[PDB]
Parts: C-alpha cells; structure tokens; sequence
RNA sequence: CAUGGGAUAACAAAGGAGCAUUUUUAAAGGUUAUUGGAGAUUAUGGAGCUGUGCGACAAAUGCUUUCCCAUCUCGGUGUGGUUUAGUCGGCCUCUAGGAAUGAAGGAGGGUAGUUCGGGGGAGAACGUACUGGGGCGUCAGAGGUGAAAUUCUUAGACCGCACCAAGACGAACUACAGCGAAGGCAUUCUUCAAGGAUACCUUCCUCAAUCAAGAACCAAAGUGUGGAGAUCGAAGAUGAUUAGAAACCAUUGUAGUCCACACUGCAAACGAUGACACCCAUGAAUUGGGGAUAUCUUUUCAGCACGUUUUCUGUUUUUUACGCGAAAGCUUUGAGGUUACAGUCUCAGGGGGGAGUACG
RNA sequence: AAAUUGCCAACUCAGAACUGCUUACGGCGGGGAAUCCAACUGUAUAAUUAAAACAUAGGUUUGU
RNA sequence: GCACCGUCUAGGUUUGGGAGUGUCCCCCUGUGGGUACCCAACCGUG
C-alpha cells in the first residue's frame, strides 16, 4: 500500500524543514538516486557516485555529468551546438 | 564465405600463447563428442625469431634466427582469423600429424624446419613479425 | 451516423412533396422502406417506384403524385395495442376520415386500417396522408 | 525503415541468431547471409565483427538505432549489439 | 479522415458492378494464389499483394478471381500476420510518435496527435478481442 | 402462467482451414433373455469395435486433376453473329483443400503525387527598426504639447555617416486567403515526426455516433525557480490640465513583457449558434487535389510551370428561392425541412435580485 | 495423492478448563484547554544568568 | 649601386627529363615477394 500521501522520500525529515524547501530538494533527490539511461550499453543503469560523477552498472563506465541529473539542458545544447560548429 | 581455409594465419586470443601467431593446417568444423566445438589444428611460432643487426657473428645471427614452434589443435573462439596466409602444400599438410606422441614430435620438428625455410627464404614476413600489445 | 433508414427515406419524400417534385431518389434503400412504400402504393398517395441494383444498399426513385401531404416516421417503434388505434389516430392523424397508421405487426407491415380488421397489434412505423 | 521491414519478415519466417557470440560463431561456419550492427556498439567488438564480415564476404549492415533498438526492432524484450541471418526465409 | 478528427474526405475505390474477370485476363485461380502466396512470402502486407498484382498482372480483384479474399488465401496457408495489418499499422504510428516525442518533449502537437492514436488503438484492440483475431488479456503497451 | 403469430427488435454464439456421405454384403480377430424355477459354471451366438474386401447411390466445386523430374467450308440460329475447319505428345514421386452475402457516397489501414499548408518541434543564418554605445563631423539648442513644463543640452544634446551590442519582432506583399481540436500559427535554409484533402477495380468487414465518472491540451493576466531585460509599461514619482484629478496628455518608472521548467485552468476561450447523419433554389468567385481539351515562358529540383474552357471531391466564403423567426435576421455555411410537433447522443435554463454569496 | 512412512531440535503465540489475589520485588510517561517568544536538531557566560541570546537551513545586498 | 654573410625543407599545384618490369615464382584462382623516379618553378613554413 501507499504509505505517504504528497512527500515520497523526504518522509525522512519528518514535519521539520518546511513545504516549499522540501518539495525543492525532493525532485533533485529523486533524480540524483534514479537510474538514468545509459547511451553506451543500452541501460537504465546510470547512478550517481558523488556530485557530479555517473558510473554505469552495466559497462562500468564513469562519465562527468551534472550535479543531480546526469546531463543538463545546458550540456544538450553545447553538444548540438559544437556538432553544428564542427559541420561548419 | 568459408575463410578458414589451411594456410590462413591467425592470431591466439586465449591461454598460454594468447598473441602468438600461427598457421591453420587442419580445419574441422564438424563437432564431435570428444571436440564438440569448431576446431583447427594450429602451427604456431611459440618463439619469434629475433631481432638481428649487421656486425654480428654468425654463430650468434643463428642462434637468434631459431623459429619456436607449437602444434596443437585449438577452439575456434579462441583465435582471430587473418587476411595473412603462409603457403601449405597438400603433401605437407598431409605429414602433419598429431595421433601419437612420436608423430606429433615427427610433426613439430617437420614444422619447425619449414617454418625457418620460409624465414630464411624472406617470404611470408609478416607472419615471422611479433605482435606488440 | 445514419441511425434509421426508413425515417431518412420518409423525410425525404416529404421534402421532396413540399416542393412539389415529381421524382426523388430514395437512399440507402431497405426491405420496411419498401414495405412502406408499397403501403402508400397500395392506397394510391405515390404512383411506380423503381429500385436500382447497386451491389449494395440500393437506391429507390420514387414517382410523386401530389396526392402526399405528408410522410413521416415514428421513432421509437412504440408497441400498439388493438385498443391503442384509436389513441395514435388521435395524436398524429390530421382527421378520422382520411390518412393512415403505419405497423409492423407479426402479420406483415400495414396500415392501421388493415391491423384492426385482421385484429393484430404490433409496433408503429410511421404515417402518411 | 526498409531494413526494419526486412528484420520483421525475417523473424517471421527466416532463421536468424542474436548476440555477438553466436553471431561470430555463425560467421566462422559459412552460414551467415546479413549482419546487422547497432550503432551502439563498442567500438573493437564492432571493428572485429566487420573483419570477420569482411573476411566470409558477407554483407553487413549499420542500423540506424542502438541496440535497444535493433533488440525492439526484432521482436524481443532485451538488447541486442549483433544480429546475424542464417536463413533470409523469403526476404532477400 | 472521420474519426479523431474533423476531415470529410470521400476520397476512395468504387468497386464495379459487374464482378467476372474480363476475358483478356489469362491467368487461372491457381497461378493467382502462388502469387499472392510467394508476394506474402516476400514480405508485403495483404494491401501491398493486392497494390502489386493490380498495378503489374492486370488482377483488379484477387476475389473476383480465386473466390477469396488475400488474407483469407494467406490464413489458408497460414501467412496471415500475427497481428492485424492495421492494427499493425496505427502500432508503428505511435511508436514512431514515442520515439519522436522522446528528443522532442515541446512538441505538443505530436503528442496531441499520439493520444488520438492510443486511444484509436485501444477500440480496434477492443474490437480484435471480442473479434478473437487477437488474444484476450492483449494490451497495448505505451 | 398457457397458447397462437414472426414483421420489427433484443439476448447468446461465431469470426469462417479456428473446418466434418449413405447403403448392400460377406468373411478375420477380441455384468441380457431362453434352456421347468432358483444357486454356480460353460460355451454358443446377437449387437456393437477395428481392420480386409464387396455391391448400389450420392456429393457446394473437375483428381480421366494439380504440381514436381525427365524424352521429345460444315451444321444450327436470326434476317449477321455462333463452335469448328480450310486460308505437341509418351513416361517418373505427391495431392485435403476453391465455395466464402456484399464491400455502406459508415469506420479503420495501405500506396502515390518524395502532393498541400503563417500546422507542430529542433537548429542555424538573415533583415531593417527601436534603444544604448563609442568613431568621424557640427555647434546651440533638442525633446514634448491645445500651449507648456517635468526631461536632456557647450560637459556638445539634437542632427548626419559608417559601424557595433543586446533583446524583441518579422513591415510593405497581408486578402470576407491558408493551416490547426481549440488556444493559436507569418524572414530564409536544413532537419524530425506528423495531419488533411485528392487519386485508387489496394486491404478489412461494423470495428461505429455521442457521452455521467474519469483524463489531456488551453490567450492574456497571475504564481514558483532559473535566465533575459532592447522596447513598452500595472504600482510609484514628477510635470501639466482641473473647484477638486489619487485619471485621461507629457517625461519616467517597478513588477511584468521575452526564454526554460513547473503551477494556475477564472476570457465577449463568440459564430454569444454542442456533436454526428440526410434533403435543400440561384450567380459570380476563392484555396488544395484530380479528369478532359486557347495563351505565355521554356538551358535545368523540368517529358516543366503557369494560364484558358468544362467537370469533379474536399475547404474558408459572398450576392441575390422556399421556408423559419417576436423582429433584427438565418438560409445547401440554417436559425429551414416542428402543433402536419418523433434520425441519434449529450450539456444547460425555468421572473428579477440576494448571489455564484454563506456553510461544508 | 512420497498429498506417504519413520525418526528427531528449539523456542514462541494463541485458545480452553480448573483454581487463586492482601492487587503485593525491582524498573517504568501524569494528562488536558490556551497565551507570549524562538521555526526545528544544535551552541553558550569552567565557579550565581541555558534563555526569548548565538548558530541555523532559507532571503537579500556589496566588492571582485 | 655590385657583391659576401646567406642555406636546407614536409606537403600542395605543376614544368622539363625517364626507366626499371602492370611483374617474379608459385602450386586458373588464390598466395608470397618485390616497383611505380629525378629535376625545375610557384604556394607553404618546419
Ligand atoms: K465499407
Ligand atoms: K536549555
Ligand atoms: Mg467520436
Ligand atoms: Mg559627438
Ligand atoms: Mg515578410
Ligand atoms: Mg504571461
Ligand atoms: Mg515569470
Ligand atoms: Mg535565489
Ligand atoms: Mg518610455
Ligand atoms: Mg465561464
Ligand atoms: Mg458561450
Ligand atoms: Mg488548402
Ligand atoms: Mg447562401
Ligand atoms: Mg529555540
Ligand atoms: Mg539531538
Ligand atoms: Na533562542
């Protein structure tokens, strides 16, 4: 059964830090702990080992990424960007 | 397609002579209870002739140009087909054999005298090259 | 969605009597349409009537006398009673003299006259007069 | 896709072998027809499978999506890096 | 053209009338239902059996000629695909969809366009089912 | 509750390879009556169960087949049409397969013009302009207004030229035009899914219409977090104008305006007109795709493109027939085909307020 | 239908009958309705002040 | 003003001149070897 209603894993900080803070943490939590999809390998098998490092539980590969995702909108489009350039 | 052909060198990928270049003689890709895998019989260099340079004896230019040779009968997973070939006549093939322990003895030492032939013969250059990894 | 054949092909006719047309061109076509039609046949309201062969549902074209004041149909199928003939003259029948009450009865579809001398009910299809 | 089309009617009706491994083993026997190569693939198992494509003279293909893809394409709930086509079964 | 949507579109084939082959057309039933057997064989959908026999073997209708219907010639000997062409069809739509919409998560348009496809999907997988051309308990996976 | 009728319907089943010949005869094999009851035991046959033959029938689909190898002018008919006929075949393995309403001017798929479009997403570059900067000149005002002043200005404003920066935006072309479910959508190029219309002797075979509950999108304003901030500008300020002016006007100016993600889901979110389906008179047009057959261009996205005439399907419309309406008006684009009141579904209203308030 | 036969260990958790209490070791929250402060956990005048003070996540400025 | 210090280049474009033979066994293919230069002049700059 469900065991929370509204905050998933900040249930942990019980009732003493305050809505807004905790609903902000709270996404950057769930996505710093997920599996994110690796581009070699083909798996869901990306996790976070320290801000900023991702390694694969597949091909044990370790890729600098962002803080709590593993790429940033920002990253995205400095890829195309540099594609692009490269085209040029 | 059928590549495998006797005379077609390969590299060793698995064991004791991983790296070790060596020369297909008898090809089997029937499996059988006692080998149920593809096969080949392999005429190898375990001892690469070495390095010589002008201002050597020789006595010492001999001892250096020996060829080692191996010949044992290996998985074909566990060799890496080349596009390199080392000549082998029919009748040359046909002595080669590994039934017994003094035949297979009869065909190394058989091996190992065509094998320095064709080095000293300068042919095949490439197969008498170590790989460096 | 075309849900009821025979109130597209009665209201067809009826427009088609409003202007004063001599053909009009019934379609899809239908066993009750021409049942019906048949039935104003047979009471002299529509002259011939010739349906075409298409593979399909077919088509009717429907000679007009301008004896039709109007045709229409009754939607749902309410069921009638022999005692009921005389409550559906009432409210759809501009008269008791003239104009007829179409049915489905067991017996074959037919005017309300014809039901309630061969003592049938059955459910009503529309009217004509 | 062309190629997916082709891999569907394979599956349905042709003979075909998945993962590197046994697609290799098909390639050392003279069996394989197509091999088809995710784009995701690592680079030295992908050099070492053309060699051998190369080699056996057989035709080979790069697929357009990765190996989730070519595993998607084929019907199947895992990945596949390798497909190799022992038996076009119709298709070409 | 109608359904999920606001087109009025009438465009389609008019069958004729008259149903027997004309008599320039030589090839016999038998000769029909290899083609269409071998055409399945190749890999083409009952629509694309009957696009190529049309377009190249003068066969306007493979019915008017063998009795039966593609697919009803390709169930006989078994070449009927798993799941139905159409169905088939809308599935590869809305995967193609999936796969753009993953890249483009802006394009609002296209996932617009997507919901409309499932939930076409969702009635014709209805209508399979209680149809028995596909199993009960088949689901359709986003 | 019983019974009669079976037209209209309802329920159930199926989804069509997911399927299904009879009758003579003989022979071979493997806990019943009746023996006078009753209690065992036996064997003999019926009758079925298979297989071996045998005779007579059928058969909704041709085994006198099919496939696989191998050798090679005469009659009839009508007052001129009709089957001929004059001007390969013999062998060697198998073989259950063709009997199924039709394809709706209902739905869904397919293929094609690599069609059509300010449709969507992404990326790049372009264009002037506003603003701000310096560079090069100039010198006394410039700005703004009913008139002024707040404001800027020898510190060089304004103005002029060529430049930059940054953020918006995409003029004229731009239309009773196109696209989109609605909200909305205008530079070019390159891309990614789509969508519709048309064409079709492609496929399929009722799969549909509309909907409580339930879900998704949704202008502007507003909210949260990042970015951006050129222009304009709620609040505010100041100068005017006024009896007063917390406004309109002038100079400003914060939040906002722009982008990303997430909320919000209250518009005159209007055609103040729910969706689907049928009939429906007239004349000019218009957008897109196809049929058929006067003019212009015609060294390559080109057997082109446009354009004329006629037709057609689909779209947005306009002028002037019934009919309707309280009227204004609507009219194949209904608000028509309704007291001669019944095609289908659905939402909403029942004098004005209180009040879209109180409470939950 | 090994869905059966033999052996064997460790603790428990229930239910039942009978029979008792002098309510009887130690250990072990009193509770409720509110007001003012500080969000909270923390720190802090060793030797008279532990607090509402300090810190603190958040928030905003400044210089570069 | 004439000299001298004070000169060499990858690679690219390209002038003028050749010179070994597609060629040498294999043992058809296939295999194994070996050759396809020098110079000038302009870019270019290590
Ligand atoms: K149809
Ligand atoms: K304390
Ligand atoms: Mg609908
Ligand atoms: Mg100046
Ligand atoms: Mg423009
Ligand atoms: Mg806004
Ligand atoms: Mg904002
Ligand atoms: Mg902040
Ligand atoms: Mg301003
Ligand atoms: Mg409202
Ligand atoms: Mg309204
Ligand atoms: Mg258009
Ligand atoms: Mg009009
Ligand atoms: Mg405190
Ligand atoms: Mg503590
Ligand atoms: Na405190």
């Amino acid at each position: 059964a469900k065991r929370t209603v509204k905050m998933g894993v900040m249930g942990r900080y019980g009732t003493r830090y305050g809505a807004n803070p905790r609903k902000r943490a709270k996404k950057l939590e769930v996505s710093q702990h997920a599996k994110h999809f690796c581009s070699f390998c083909g798996k869901f098998a990306f996790r976070r080992k320290a801000v900023g490092i991702w390694r694969c539980d597949g091909c044990s590969k370790t890729v600098a990424g962002g803080a709590y995702t593993l790429s940033t909108p920002n990253n995205s489009t400095v890829r195309s960007t540099v594609r692009r350039l490269r085209e040029l | 397609t059928k590549f495998l052909k006797p005379g077609k060198v390969v590299i060793v990928t698995a064991g004791r002579y991983a790296g070790h270049k060596a020369v297909i003689v008898q090809n089997s890709d029937v499996v059988t209870k006692e080998r149920p895998y593809g096969r080949a019989l392999l005429a190898g260099i375990k001892k690469y002739p070495k390095k010589v340079v002008r201002g050597m004896s020789k006595q010492t230019i001999a001892r250096r140009s020996q060829v080692g040779v191996f010949l044992r009968v290996v998985n074909h997973k566990h060799f890496l087909p080349t596009r390199y070939n080392v000549d082998m006549s029919k009748e040359l093939r046909g002595k080669i054999n590994v039934s017994d322990a003094s035949k297979r003895s009869r065909s190394k030492r058989l091996v190992r005298h065509v094998f320095q032939a064709r080095y000293n013969a300068g042919s095949s250059m490439w197969f008498f090259q170590r790989l460096r990894f | 969605t075309m849900m009821s054949v025979l109130a597209n092909a009665l209201r067809t006719i009826a427009s088609a009597e409003r202007r004063g047309k001599r053909q009009v061109l019934i379609r899809p076509s239908s066993k009750v349409v021409v049942k019906f039609l048949q039935v104003m046949q047979k009471h002299g309201y529509i002259g011939e009537f010739e349906i075409i062969d298409d593979h399909r549902a077919g088509k009717i074209v429907v000679n007009l006398n301008g004896r039709l004041n109007k045709c229409g149909a009754i939607c749902p199928r309410f069921d009638c009673a022999t005692t009921d003939y005389e409550k559906w003259m009432k409210n759809i029948l501009p008269s008791r003299q003239f104009g007829f009450v179409v049915l489905t009865t067991s017996l074959g579809i037919m005017d309300h006259e014809e039901a309630r001398s061969r003592n049938t009910g059955g459910k009503v299809l529309g009217f004509f007069y | 896709d062309t190629i997916n089309a082709k891999l569907q009617l394979v599956m349905k009706s042709g003979k075909y072998v998945l993962g590197t491994q046994q697609a290799l083993t098909t390639l050392r026997q003279g069996r394989s027809k197509l091999v088809v190569i995710a784009n995701n693939c690592p680079p030295i198992r992908r050099a070492e499978v053309e060699y051998y494509c190369t080699l056996s003279k057989t035709p080979i293909h790069h697929y357009s999506g990765n190996n989730l893809d070519l595993g998607t394409a084929c019907g199947k709930h895992f990945r596949t890096c390798v497909l190799s086509v022992t038996n076009v079964g119709d298709s070409d | 053209v109608r359904m999920h949507g606001n087109g009025r579109g009438k465009a389609s084939s008019a069958l004729p009338y008259r149903r027997t082959p004309p008599a320039w057309l030589k090839i016999a039933s038998r000769n029909v239902v290899k083609m269409v057997c071998k055409s399945s064989r190749k890999g083409m959908m009952p629509s694309q059996i009957g696009m190529e026999l049309r377009d190249s073997m003068g066969i306007a209708q493979v019915k008017n000629v063998t009795g039966r219907k593609i697919l009803r010639i390709l169930k006989h000997n078994g070449l009927a695909p798993e799941i139905p062409e159409d169905l088939y069809f809308l599935v590869k739509r809305a995967t193609q969809m999936r796969k753009h919409l993953e890249r483009h998560t802006t394009d609002r348009d296209t996932k617009y366009r997507l919901i409309l496809v499932e939930s076409r999907i969702h009635r014709l997988a209805r209508y399979y089912k209680r149809v028995k051309q596909l199993p009960p308990t088949w689901k359709y996976e986003s």
